[PDB]
C-alpha cells in the first residue's frame, strides 16, 4: 500500500432520518470518496492470516494435531476479518441502495 | 498441503474485498445524480 | 484417523462457506 492508513471514525450510518425539506445526503456530495470511503471503513482488516512458504520435498511430515490447530486459526481469522466484514459492507451497499 | 488453500482462500477473499469496493463506487454515481 | 477426517469436514465446509460467500454477492444486482 502507497500510504499509511489510519483507522477511520467509527460507523457514519447509525443515522435516524428526519425530514424538513432538504436531504440527508447533502453532506456527503462534499467529499467525492464518502461512502466508498464508508465501505473500505467496514472492510478495514484488524488481523490478518500470513503467506505461507510451501512445504519442502525433504521436509518431515508433522503431526495432525498442529495442521488441525493451524487450519482452525486461519478459519477463524476468515470469518472474523473477511467474510463478516464483506456480509456488513453487503448490508451497508443494500441500505445505500434502497434510499 | 495446507499452505496452498490457505493462500489461496486469502486470494479469493481479496478478490470479493474489490467487489464490493466497486459497487461502493457504483453506487456513489447514482447518489449525486439524485442529489 | 479421526483429527486427519475433522481437517477435512472444515475444509470441506469453509470452502463451502466461501461458495456460499461467492453465491451471495454475484446475486446482489444493485441498480
Amino acid at each position: 500500500l502507497s500510504t499509511v492508513h489510519p483507522a477511520s471514525p467509527p460507523l457514519l450510518c447509525t443515522r435516524e432520518d428526519v425530514e424538513v425539506a432538504e436531504s440527508p445526503l447533502r453532506v456527503l456530495a462534499e467529499t467525492p470518496d464518502s461512502f466508498e470511503k464508508h465501505i473500505r471503513s467496514i472492510l478495514q482488516r484488524s488481523v490478518a492470516n500470513p503467506a505461507f512458504l510451501k512445504a519442502s520435498e525433504k521436509d518431515i511430515a508433522p503431526p495432525p494435531e498442529e495442521c488441525l490447530q493451524l487450519l482452525s486459526r486461519a478459519t477463524q481469522v476468515f470469518r472474523e476479518q473477511y467474510i463478516l466484514k464483506q456480509d456488513l459492507a453487503k448490508e451497508e451497499i443494500q441500505r445505500r441502495v434502497k434510499l | 498441503q495446507l499452505e496452498s488453500l490457505i493462500n489461496k482462500w486469502s486470494l479469493e477473499l481479496e478478490d470479493q474485498e474489490r467487489h464490493f469496493l466497486q459497487q461502493a463506487t457504483q453506487v456513489n454515481a447514482w447518489d449525486r445524480t439524485l442529489i | 484417523d479421526p483429527v486427519m477426517a475433522g481437517i477435512g469436514e472444515e475444509i470441506a465446509h469453509f470452502q463451502k462457506e466461501l461458495e456460499e460467500l461467492k453465491a451471495r454477492t454475484s446475486k446482489a444486482c444493485f441498480q
